[PDB]
């Protein structure tokens, strides 16, 4: 009737071991599933390259600092140029997949801090601008902020999630904390959420992956200053339809 | 004697609001975890 | 012609009238309904999700720092860490909560609340806190001796990093008005004060000031009534 | 017969959770108070397990907090001025159908990411002096692709296929039922993507977040007139969302909106919570303590 | 089927108590006339036991003296002037909902201490010259806590959640059903207490008797207009109390009211009974006596 | 369109029309109905409660003294103590009664009345009174010999301190109009006169003047009809 | 043939007045005493 | 009873054809791709037999593409000006009933050669300033052969046998059901012939294509007046074609119409397809190719 | 008079309201319905009929020549014969088709398309063509090597003179909007390019340039939605 602190996540040829894990958040209680015949609309037979694309891709490592605001990734965009997933995402017009997001941040028992690892469906990034005409560039975020790639994007205003919504209510989304005294990893299994059965992996980013320090990383002199935060994600039940020439963006 | 929830048009979307199917399933937002944790139990043991 | 007599309320447009209206599109079959994960059918299900209380809503405190209750090693005993009123719809820490924002779309609320405090210090940081809920009629307790006379929990920091303080539904009326202030302090819910039961003890070479994150939510018996319009965002011109 | 269906049409009261009677607990291993918020799960602690509770057979109705009751309320979604006086002698106006132009409806909708619903659109039209002289108006729905009218006399007003409502200002507000019109399974108040492929390297980047699955055409309104009427008509559009299906609840918007189709907040970020003097100051005076 | 329910919908006549035939009684120990009013009980003496009565099969209907029939009558509860001319170019008015502003409704309500009821509110609006030109009004119910409008154009009139009625003056009186809206089990026309804790040592003491369980918000009325209409609209609010449950009957008010929310009578106390010349003088002349 | 024809009475607002109207609050469940003691469902139940008749409604008499019928030791025999008309809605002693005030909310009344006289003298004060109800057609009896020809009770003061005089429903019509005066003396109920059957005898060192308190109410066969608006309190301006 | 007391709305409080439950229980106001006193009996014996 | 009929009155959804799952085919003699368009038959090739398809349980509703739903929409068929001002003080107008005067209705009808239908004719009448003052109009149907009125007072308005509708401008639009009135089994939007025998050697040849089976008389409209009203009334006639039976589908008209009763296109023939630069140029930019 | 209350939408004339109206002719029996060949009850049945695509919609090309895809003997290999977008309602080759004109009376379409190419050269003219459908996201393929990565058919000229290329319903949404251009390129269907798989080989004394006639139609799973008004013919004055 409890959650075991040890966990092993084996997907494909990738395996993730954690010895200080809180639990595994199954987003909205729904495992990732393949598109049923009732919900499908595209007639082409989808490709399900099970083990070549459904596997853990360690994508980015961000150095947690005392004044760090946080980072966000867009799930399809963060894997669109990586591995056989990226190739299928480029060669195919349609794509659907869940994911198993695994954020890793280990620190000594003398460090402190708390990250909020949340998976935000349809994470539309806002721009912070003064009162200006709709002609103004500052009213709308550039592409580097909407699709940060694999490197992610440092939050400008994590208090409002760079979306005008309060960070305090970001816990309405499938979330997990990395409290350094408690756990060093946060696992979120997110099913494919979209008003469409399939969608373009290049145009549309289904989920945002926010890692925001709520309690700032504090430690004493002599502790290891560099405390990294690693994002390992794994597609789950990846389908691809609409084969054509490979399209980058 | 109630005489309501009557559709006068052949299109079903012309009907009144569907106000008779109150369902409350908060577990998908409140306990979205794989390991079900008992209340009396220490969660991380 | 069937004899009829028009009654008052004829020709009125009541914005909350669940009635029929002619369909603009004969024979329109919409796009099929596919399964989308995360359907919510009740706003009470959303109110039970714990969201961060903005307890450090003080002048100077900006950004995510407003979500932290600072806890440090005390030089004296029986001291006050933080306090906040537990009126969900009152301008204060509960504004940052999903329950405190959905409450504002309703006039009257009822049921127990729940604040889960998460300690975000070092593993080596130990401490015991007395988190007391003071039912109405009393101001904020001036001493821990006065606060421990109300509904309280003595929280011990440890492997489990979070404690839940239920604010029990202690009310004279079945519902409390979401509006507060003035004569509407009749519907005051109370005050939650966090006291140092013991000190915040740390070994050497360990941070001496940590943070408690408060997570407010609604209990299973929570209920809202009389949907109204919130007073959270105002508009002076149509968004173009 | 079907008289059993008409009998069970009134809303039945679903009550809140009863509180069971609880006694004191003095032991080990049973810690219903200790939680782990890191797990992403809300606390399962009950009132019975933290205090000595009584038996409360709760009869408070939770039925009003449903998504249907929260949304099935006609709110303002559009104000369309049919200018026919002064410099604008048009007598018609083609209005882009968007429900995100007014804060009260917009903030309620953005509670959810996806919403699939039918709507009851009501048109409350009148002059500037609030008067409603008998003046024939034509409210034509121009779906995406249908030719938009360019005058008050143009051929598009023949509405051979377009839905159109003819109603005088003196008539009660025209009210029609609109189905779920969308190529998608649900509307999408937040679309983290771009409608078209490309590089998206423009200085403005106007196309981010613009999902055409929500763009449901235009509402063309005209005075059925042969010349200028000299009177401007203000058509207020009220949408009542019925048959609601909401998905992926979101944080309610905290910053003031700045534009219609984009989340865009000021550089002056407003705190979600109002500031107080100190973290230990509450402004509840209570009563006079018996013995301080 | 349910046609049996529609058959027994007319009001059945409940008759008054029949009088039994009684004869003379000459004995001891049987004293139906002697009572003890000190016991706090009304006399149980019957007409049969004090005079020789006949058999009267009484068929007088007592059904009209019910609390429902006594209260289910629309009386004036509010007069709201929507001033839009002269010095007050507001075009809107936010009216504190109180049913104790007019003597006829107030005195009937104060017969009972607690009343739990639904209401049928009717709005009879017109100009000063009694005319009802087609003029669009918005009657928005602003529950306690909802933002009150501060102009005729303010955002609160979007009524996305607030109940609102749009009706022209030319329309028949808008009529709506209001439920029992109160945090308490019943409304409380007399609240022997204070809403808040404290010392209550103010020179005025305005908070005595003020129970917020009865304060049910405001009725915001506006002309749906873009500028001043130059016309003041008088909205008369009529409340018909239905589904009545009354508790603790009280003496009917004898002194003239002076204020809305407080029992406060003049220092010139009016006697409940009009004065006569002497305790032995009755002004009934009758007929000419046969033999004086 | 179903063929209908609007009839007269269309668009009218009848203040006494028990009809339906659209609910402003969809799905509103009110606060639960708990048991409150003292529920009254009929105004006739209130009219049967005995309330003090203001029989001493004379000039100079102020306050609670207007509720007392003075009785004293008489120097002569067969004297008149007090008289009052038994028209419930007439301006007079019955205004102070609950029956006399609820009668004024109705146009026509019917049924027997009841006046319970309570003697509030010393235990040592003895006396016999003749309380006579004179049916209509006769003025107030000038002598006890004339009053004893009507419905009367000879009241003996003693351990039981109260007597009940039923005013029987002696009327030509099934109902009497609550309005009196003028041609509406057709609905006169009669006159109740209190006579000294014997004297008011007291021993030495005992008060020689006592009070009788009259308590008027309605019998079980009492009935009201045609609800109207009372003429008891007038208003010249909205109470602000 | 009576066709009334019909609710046209899903909310029960939109119905007409409840005018079919005339109940008269005056004893709670007229005889609110513990010792029931017979009419023929002297009350204080 | 017949309550079963009222239950099955809502439109049932007929879905599109499902796609079956298909695998690869490597053999001879089975050529589902090779067709012979010379046979005049459309290709029977299915998606399953040309590509590897999946199982798509199609739930798209095809019910809206029916001839009933395509035609049962009120479109403008006539604009009749009741001139009563200036040089035309007639107060009446006799309008030849023809549904081929306006492009939107005409092009939809000419999709079929023969159409047999009932109609719901609606009359939306108003003044030039779009206002609808209470003004009594008489819409009399004058079938072929019935005497046409020659004034506003003439005897034909007695309408002892002619169908006539009296309605003020202030009334909602008069709406009537017209049966299938035709000597033929169906109306005929294209009549390759002449109504009369003869030589047909006129320089104009006005009678080609004129089938009197479609000429259904006149609509005589008058103001019920005794003298000139000084106001011109514009009556817009809207026909909703119901109970439709269509035969012999035709190519939709591509050239702009020039006259009412004749197919007659300009010498400047407009291409059905818009011109592009080259047969190998498509203006779809797509995305950035991964490796060109 | 039966009590009724008029609701919003009263007195409105909705042009798409399937309601009753009084018959102008009492007892009218129409002309009997005789059988006429060629009754169509669904516009989808018309959309499945193959009609000539106007693929040669180029400047200078006039008349029936706009319906021909010219094919000739090539001096180089892997060349492009013709290309056209497969958006049925887009201004282009599909305007000349019955499916492309009935699509314009609807807002959203769905289902597979079908283009049957008929080779109208000499019996002695042989050739193989690669007709490729490129799903959305890609521009027109610049080489046959890039086009063969999409849905394609290698057509061999022979006794059967026609090939069918199904444009499969490859879409993210269940329906595509008939409107194209701008942000509505989100609903782009793709591009069909005709490539010379091999050359167009003819013997001596044989025409070296032939024509391919494209015949576009809709597959059996084709579906239209949201009837609207087409934008194909405009009118500035009532046809007199
Ligand atoms: C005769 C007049 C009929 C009125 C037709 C109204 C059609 C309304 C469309 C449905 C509204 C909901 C979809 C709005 C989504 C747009 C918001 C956005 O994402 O910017
Ligand atoms: C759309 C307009 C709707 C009108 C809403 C009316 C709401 C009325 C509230 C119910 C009235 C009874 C409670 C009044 C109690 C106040 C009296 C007092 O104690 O001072
Ligand atoms: C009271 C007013 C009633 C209106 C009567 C309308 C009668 C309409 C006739 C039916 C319309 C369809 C037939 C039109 C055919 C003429 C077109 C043509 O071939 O030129
Ligand atoms: C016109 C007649 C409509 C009849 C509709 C059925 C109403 C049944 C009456 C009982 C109400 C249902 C709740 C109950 O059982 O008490
Ligand atoms: C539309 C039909 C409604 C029928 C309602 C039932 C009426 C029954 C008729 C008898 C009236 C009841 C009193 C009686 O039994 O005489």
């Amino acid at each position: 009737g409890y959650s075991d602190r040890v966990a092993q996540l084996t997907v494909g040829n990738s395996t993730i071991t954690t010895q200080e894990a809180a639990n595994i958040v199954l987003s909205y209680g729904e495992w990732p599933e393949y598109c049923p015949s009732t919900d499908a609309t595209a007639v082409d037979k989808p490709t399900r390259p099970d083990v070549s694309v459904n596997r853990f891709y360690t994508l980015s490592t961000k150095s947690w600092k005392t004044e760090s605001t946080g980072w966000y990734w867009k799930f399809p965009d963060v894997l669109n140029d990586t591995g056989v997933f990226g190739q299928n995402a480029q060669f195919h017009y349609l794509y659907r997949s869940g994911f198993c997001m695994h954020v890793q941040c280990n620190a000594s028992k003398f460090h402190q801090g708390a990250l909020l690892v949340a998976a935000i469906p349809e994470f539309v990034i806002a721009a912070s601008s003064p009162a200006t005409k709709p002609n103004s560039q500052g009213l709308y975020p550039d592409f580097a902020h909407t699709n940060p790639g694999k490197d992610g994007q440092e939050f400008r205003d994590p208090y409002v999630l760079d979306a005008g919504i309060p960070l305090s209510q970001a816990l309405i989304f499938p979330h997990q904390w990395i409290n350094l005294r408690t756990n060093n990893c946060a696992t979120i299994i997110m099913p494919y959420i979209n008003a469409l059965p399939f969608d373009s992996a290049l145009n549309h980013s289904n989920f945002g992956l926010v890692v925001i320090p709520i309690s700032p990383l504090k430690y004493c002199n002599g502790a290891t200053t560099e405390v990294p935060i690693t994002l390992t994600i794994a597609p789950l039940n990846s389908e691809f339809s609409g084969l054509r020439q490979a399209i980058k963006q | 004697i109630n005489f309501t929830n009557i559709n006068y048009y052949k299109d079903s979307y012309a009907a009144s609001a569907s106000r008779q199917d109150f369902a409350q399933d908060p577990a998908k937002f409140t306990r979205p975890v794989l390991d079900a944790i008992r209340e009396a139990a220490a969660p991380l043991q | 012609g069937f004899p009829t007599e028009l009654k008052p309320g004829t020709n009125q447009f009541l914005t909350t009238d669940d009635g029929t209206s002619p369909p603009i599109l004969p024979g329109f079959e919409p796009t099929p309904l596919i399964h989308i994960p995360g359907e919510f059918t009740s706003l009470l299900d959303l109110c039970q999700v714990e969201t961060i209380l903005e307890v450090n809503n003080t002048t100077g405190t900006t950004g995510v720092s407003r979500l932290l209750i600072p806890v440090r090693a005390q030089n004296n005993v029986d001291q006050l860490c933080a306090s906040f009123q537990v009126d969900p719809g009152r301008n204060g820490p509960w504004q940052s909560t999903m329950v405190g924002q959905i409450c504002r779309y309703y006039t009257q609320w009822s049921g127990s609340l729940k604040v889960t405090f998460m300690f975000t210090g070092s593993f080596m940081a130990t401490g015991k806190m007395l988190i007391a809920y003071t039912p109405p009629g009393s101001a904020q307790p001036t001493t821990r001796e006065a606060a421990m006379l109300g509904t309280h929990i003595v929280w011990d920091f440890g492997l489990q990093s979070s404690v839940t303080l239920v604010i029990p539904w202690i009310s004279n009326t079945h519902f409390r008005a979401v509006k507060t202030g003035g004569v509407y302090d009749y519907y005051a819910t109370g005050i939650v004060t966090i006291w140092y039961q013991t000190n915040f003890v740390v070994p050497p070479d360990t941070p001496t000031e940590a943070n408690i994150i408060a997570l407010g939510a609604a209990q299973k018996n929570f209920t809202l009534k009389l949907c109204k319009d919130t007073d959270e965002i105002q508009q002076t011109a149509e968004y173009q | 017969s079907a008289v059993s269906a008409l009998a069970d049409t009134t809303i039945s009261r679903v009550t809140a959770a009863n509180t069971a009677a609880s006694t004191h607990s003095l032991g080990t291993g049973r810690v219903p108070a200790l939680q782990a918020a890191e797990t992403g799960a809300s606390s399962n602690s009950s009132d019975e397990n933290l205090i000595e509770t009584r038996c409360v057979m709760n009869r408070n109705g939770v039925n009003e907090a449903s998504v249907e009751h929260f949304y099935s309320r006609a709110g303002l979604v559009g104000v369309v001025e049919v200018k026919d006086s002064g410099t604008s002698l048009d007598g018609y106006t083609v209005w882009p159908i968007d429900v995100m132009g007014f804060v009260q409806q917009r903030r309620k909708l953005e509670l959810s990411t996806y919403m699939r619903f039918d709507a009851e659109f009501t048109f409350v039209s009148n002059l500037n002096n609030s008067t409603t002289p008998g003046m024939l108006l034509q409210y034509m729905y121009v779906p995406p692709g249908a030719p938009k009218p360019d005058s008050r006399k143009s051929y598009q007003w023949q509405t051979a296929t377009n839905p159109s409502v003819f109603a005088k200002l003196s008539d009660p507000p025209p009210q029609v039922s609109v189905p779920f019109m969308s190529p998608a399974t649900a509307y999408q108040w937040f679309y983290d993507g771009y409608p078209t492929f490309g590089e998206h390297k423009q200085a403005t980047n106007l196309q981010y977040g613009q999902c055409p699955n929500n763009m449901m055409g235009h509402f063309a309104i005209r005075t059925v007139s042969e010349s200028t009427t000299g009177k401007n008509i203000h058509v207020r559009v009220y949408m009542r969302i019925k048959h609601v299906r909401a998905w992926v609840p979101r944080p309610l918007r905290s910053q003031a909106y700045m534009v219609k189709n984009y989340p865009t907040y000021s550089q002056t970020i407003t705190n979600t919570a109002t500031d107080r003097a100190s973290i230990t100051t509450t402004d509840y005076e209570g009563g006079v303590p018996a013995s301080p």
